């Protein structure tokens, strides 16, 4: 539903957020992996990093453009999830998409703004 | 102890029996949002984790059935967890997912060109719908085994009651050593992990394959097994060994006592050392 939905606009970033932000469902079957919770905590990772505060997830399955099978929209056509781990504040699980939507790591700790730099 | 290991493996105590195919009788799982498949495949990587698995860098491993309903890929997830970060992940499924591998391929295994030999081998391939030896994705692995598998190379190929065929289990007879593994997340199924560890390309088990799925059976009838997935409660050392086995090229007339002998202990793979070309045909 709310995959099909961001194929109806030019921003798919905003309409999934609109969407959750007005009460939709958020996307579900995000890939939660099990770990010891003694990583480092950056926001994205090859082997999964989560803390005591944190879940990590397959990178893809949190990815907007990967779940919902449209372009990415970085300059090149790389997903920054994809193949890996992303940690997710563990009060934050309810939506991991939209949290990823919603935020950016360090440009030079790697850490989530806000939940890191 | 049991409930805290993985699963468990078929001991030579059953292997050598010698009765009729019967009906699988098994009298007998929660997950934390996580899927259940994501604890399956961590007590298979836990398993393999105790065998002699060849670990080379740039390691070629291959996932066939890797899609869910769900369009998503837990278990290829598990296995980036699992593998070294410079192993490459292809998958595989009929059906559309997404996923973490390195490159994911759609439809029919049998439409997976392999063109160089791989390392590793999982299938989860099942397909939904008298139980004689089954043809379907069988046919396509069992050739795999013959001519794309390192010598070294393991395989761990997902088989039930239902699911199965003779010429499959006859291949385990050209491995250094095979069982077939039953998790203990998924221990009230029929279902149990054909395995394979290093690829000898040569007969050192003389196997019945259908005397051998009787064999199974009569051990998944005879062996309580609890659902349990205390084996995840500590995963400390999860991860695959970063073994750094070499990997050789030899002709068929090279390959003497000693290299048989370390290819049986896991300590070399014979294929070529190019690079990987899997695509769809
Ligand atoms: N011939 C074939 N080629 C590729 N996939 C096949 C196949 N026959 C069956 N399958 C796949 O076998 C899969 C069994 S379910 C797989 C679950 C998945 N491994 C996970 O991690 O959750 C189904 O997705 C089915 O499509
Ligand atoms: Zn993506
Ligand atoms: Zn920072």
């Amino acid at each position: 539903s709310v995959l099909s939905l961001v194929n109806f606009t030019v921003d798919p970033q905003k309409a999934y957020l609109d969407f959750v932000n007005a009460g939709g469902a958020p996307l579900t079957n995000c890939v939660k992996m099990l770990t010891p919770k003694t990583g480092t905590g950056i926001a994205i990772s090859v082997k999964p990093e989560s803390t005591a505060d944190q879940e990590t997830y397959g990178g893809a399955s949190v990815c907007l453009y990967c779940r919902a099978h449209i372009e990415h929209p970085d300059v090149s056509g790389v997903c920054k999830y994809k193949g890996k781990f992303v940690q997710i504040p563990a009060q934050c699980v309810r939506d991991p998409v939209g949290f990823c939507l919603s935020n950016t790591p360090c440009n030079v700790c790697q850490y989530w703004i806000g939940y890191g730099c | 102890s049991a409930d805290w290991k993985p699963g468990h493996a078929m001991p030579s105590l059953f292997k050598v029996q010698n009765v009729n195919l019967e009906r699988c009788e098994l009298a007998n799982i929660p997950m934390p949002g996580v899927h259940m498949n994501i604890a399956k495949y961590m007590q298979l990587c836990q398993y393999l984790n105790t065998c002699t698995l060849a670990v080379p860098a740039n390691m070629r491993v291959i996932h066939f059935g890797a899609g869910s309903d769900k369009g998503i890929a837990p278990g290829t997830s598990v296995l980036r967890q699992w593998l070294p970060t410079d192993a490459i992940i292809i998958d595989n499924d009929l059906n559309e997912f997404v996923s973490d591998a390195d490159i994911t391929l759609f439809g029919d295994c049998v439409t997976v060109r392999v063109g160089q030999q791989v390392d590793l081998v999982i299938s989860d391939m099942y397909d939904p719908t008298s139980n004689e030896s089954k043809a379907l994705f069988f046919t396509y692995l069992c050739n795999l085994i013959n001519n794309n598998l390192a010598l070294g190379g393991s395989v761990a190929i997902k088989i039930t009651e239902h699911s199965w065929s003779v010429e499959l289990y006859e291949l385990m007879g050209k491995f250094a050593w095979w069982t077939v593994f039953c998790t203990n997340a998924n221990a009230s199924s029929s279902e149990g992990f054909l395995l394979g560890i290093n690829y000898l390309g040569t007969i050192k088990e003389n196997i019945d394959g259908g005397a051998m799925h009787a064999n199974y059976i009569f051990w998944r009838n005879s062996t309580p097994m609890n659902l349990s997935t205390y084996s995840l409660f500590d995963l400390s050392k999860f991860q695959l060994k970063l073994k750094g086995t070499p990997v050789l090229q030899l002709k068929e007339s090279q390959i003497n006592e000693l290299v048989i002998s370390l290819l049986s202990q896991g300590k070399l793979l014979i294929r070529d050392n190019d690079t990987l070309s899997v695509s769809t045909d």
